[PDB]
């Protein structure tokens, strides 16, 4: 149109307008770029506007393998019968594999460092290069597939390229499910909400709708409150790696060159393990690195992620705070005093009432992250409900869930239960000292760290087809 | 279509549910847990037309709400003593396994 360079409000542009006395954007004629999420039924008078999911809802490691067949076929190593994923042909991380470069028309990763000439990476998801911390996670999973496919070749020399790929895909897909539902989710929802929304798994239910809810796309953006203003990198002895140990986040966005040229995925992964996350507090919601300086290097102006979240919820036509409270079976505050009781914060309730006028109008993300966190959890009652309800549907409505009868054998499940994220790091990086379980809880060195020698690897003896 | 017996997942996600093979598959519409709330009832988002109130109250600018509620001094950050930054980063990685909402390109 462009929505990226213009402030005129015409389809499909819905740009964020600038209020008087803005701390950063002094020009009131300016605006924040915003494309409306394109509808599933374009230009229809009959159907209520709804948005599209480009990925598989299932926890099936589609961020690694892809959600479309042309893309999935391009991500594979098609040269041999080993069933590997394609690796970077120009650069390596100390002998270890890296994600292949993407051939894009307007490549944002080149704009981060102009003399570096390092383009964005190619993975199952298009956002792989958004931040080096995410890239490190993508690369780690790519190496895991290749490591598994190699060991499966030893156990079964009869297996061809197709068989080896699919079997390794099945394991990595199971690995992500285990780390999510055993290690991650209990620490998000807390013990109380974990038992309510995710009780013990029985078996596959073909009557459970496995689709992603529209609200979840905005609700699961709670993690934007956990983001630290810096990217942290440490050497093999877990000390601030020089000369850039504490890099501002506005200068790491799409900075794919920092992985290729400035060390590798090892210093980044050691940082994520030994650095505390940001705590969500009612007067400390989200840092200015994403609130003022989001994609500052690759855009005309820096974006406001929390504001983009609230704009998107309106774009998606999502109901307000109280409507989702009622949905969850939670009380709906009418007055400022009642909102204060719900939030344990009358000061915050006032500020919310100043903006919205009614708790009915509060954007889902805003009212969600505003709620006091559940005991031993990192979300309030409302977010726990939406996130919890979603992940059960993804579990019970998945025919290829790892615990389901017929997906794996008894000994295969018994071996798969032994996997952990720290162990995946041990097997695929040059790091010899990793976090104690739970990895998402362990954040201090050397108190919460153990050697890789004390941690056993995945036993693939049960995958032998004798 | 669908095959009566399969061993692995399809890339698109098709055939995971036998009775409705498009559920959970890529490039399909989101499911709604509540009816959508739009300015015109079906298409226009709230804050599109100036002066039009949502539920009897003026619509606040998303940036303005971000300025008054979300904004805080960076050096005042409270570090989580019980969570690692990997707790955050796995969240994004997992989010990118579940959903991506597409947008039109320019022009
Ligand atoms: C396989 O799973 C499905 C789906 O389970 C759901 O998702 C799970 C992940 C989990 O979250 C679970 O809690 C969910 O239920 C199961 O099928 C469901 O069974 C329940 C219980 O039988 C059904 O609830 C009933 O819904 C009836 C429909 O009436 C209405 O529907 C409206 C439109 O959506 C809605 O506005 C209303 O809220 C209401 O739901 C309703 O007539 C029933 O009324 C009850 O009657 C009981 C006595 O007969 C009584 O005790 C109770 O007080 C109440 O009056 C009841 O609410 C649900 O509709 C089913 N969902 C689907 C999509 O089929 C199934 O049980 C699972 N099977 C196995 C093998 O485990
Ligand atoms: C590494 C830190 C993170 C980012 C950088 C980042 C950025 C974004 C952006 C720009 C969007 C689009 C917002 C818009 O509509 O304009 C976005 C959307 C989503 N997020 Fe963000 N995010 C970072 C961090 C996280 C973490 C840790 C998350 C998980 C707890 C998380 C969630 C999400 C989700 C689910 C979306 C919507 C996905 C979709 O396209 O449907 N983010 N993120
Ligand atoms: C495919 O695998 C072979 C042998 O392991 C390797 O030499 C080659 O680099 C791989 N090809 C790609 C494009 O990843
Ligand atoms: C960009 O990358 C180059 C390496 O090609 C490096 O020399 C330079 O310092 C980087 N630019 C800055 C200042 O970030
Ligand atoms: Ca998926
Ligand atoms: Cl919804």
């Amino acid at each position: 149109v462009n929505c990226e360079t213009s402030c005129v409000q015409q389809p499909p542009c819905f740009p964020l307008k600038i209020p008087p006395n803005d701390p950063r954007i002094k020009n009131q004629a300016d605006c924040i770029p915003f494309f409306r999420s394109c509808p599933a039924c374009p230009g229809s008078n009959i159907t209520i506007r709804n948005q599209i999911n480009a990925l598989t809802s299932f926890v099936d490691a589609s961020m690694v393998y892809g959600s479309e067949e042309p893309l999935a076929r391009n991500l594979r190593n098609m040269s041999n019968q080993l069933g590997l994923l394609a690796v970077n042909q120009r650069f390596q991380d100390n002998g270890r594999a890296l994600l292949p470069f993407d051939n894009l028309h307007d490549d944002p990763c080149l704009l981060t460092n102009r003399s570096a000439r390092i383009p964005c990476f190619l993975a199952g998801d298009t956002r792989s290069s958004e931040m080096p911390e995410l890239t490190s996670m993508h690369t780690l999973l790519l190496r895991e597939h290749n490591r598994l496919a190699t060991e499966l070749k030893s156990l079964n020399p009869r297996w061809d390229g197709e068989r080896l790929y699919q079997e390794a895909r099945k394991i990595v897909g199971a690995m992500v499910q285990i780390i999510t539902y055993r290690d991650y989710l209990p620490l998000v929802l807390g013990p109380t909400a974990m038992r309510k929304y995710l009780p013990t798994y029985r078996s596959y239910n073909d009557s459970v709708d496995p689709r992603i809810a529209n609200v979840f796309t905005n609700a699961f953006r709670y993690g934007h409150t956990l983001i630290q203003p810096f990217m942290f990198r440490l050497d093999n002895r877990y000390q601030p790696m020089e000369p850039n140990p504490r890099v501002p986040l506005s200068r790491v966005f799409f900075a794919s060159w920092r992985v290729v040229l400035e060390g590798g995925i090892d210093p980044i992964l050691r940082g994520l393990m030994a650095t505390p996350a940001k705590l969500n507090r009612q007067n400390q919601i989200a840092v200015d690195e994403i609130r003022e300086r989001l994609f500052e290097q690759v855009m005309r102006i820096g974006l406001d992620l929390p504001a983009l979240n609230m704009q998107r919820s309106r774009d998606h036509g999502l109901p307000g705070y109280n409507a989702w409270r009622r949905f969850c079976g939670l009380p709906q505050p009418e007055t400022v005093g009642q909102l204060g009781t719900v939030l344990r914060n009358l000061k915050l309730a006032r500020k919310l009432m100043e903006q919205y006028g009614t708790p009915n109008n509060i954007d889902i993300w805003m009212g969600g992250v505003s709620e006091p966190l559940k005991r031993k959890g990192r979300v309030g009652p409302l977010l726990a409900c939406i996130i919890g309800t979603q992940f059960r549907k993804l579990r019970d409505g998945d025919r290829f869930w790892w615990e389901n009868e017929g997906v794996f054998s008894m000994q295969q499940r018994q071996a798969l239960a032994q996997i952990s994220l720290p162990r995946i790091i041990c097997d695929n990086t040059g790091i010899t000292t990793v976090s104690k379980n739970n990895i998402f809880m362990s954040n201090s060195y050397p108190r919460d760290f153990v050697n890789c020698s004390t941690l056993p690897a995945l036993n693939l003896a049960s995958w032998r087809e004798a | 279509t669908c095959p009566e017996q399969d061993k692995y997942r399809t890339i698109t996600g098709m055939c995971n549910n036998r009775r409705s093979p498009t559920l959970g598959a890529s490039n399909r519409a989101f499911v709604r847990w509540l009816p959508a709330e739009y300015e015109d009832g079906f298409s226009l988002p709230y804050g599109w037309t100036p002066g039009v109130k949502r539920n009897g109250f003026p619509v606040a600018l998303a940036r303005a709400v971000s300025n008054e509620i979300v904004r805080f001094p960076t050096d005042q950050l409270t570090p989580d003593q019980e969570r690692s930054l990997m707790f955050m980063q796995w969240g994004q990685l997992l989010d990118h396994d579940l959903d991506f909402t597409p947008e039109p390109a320019a022009r």
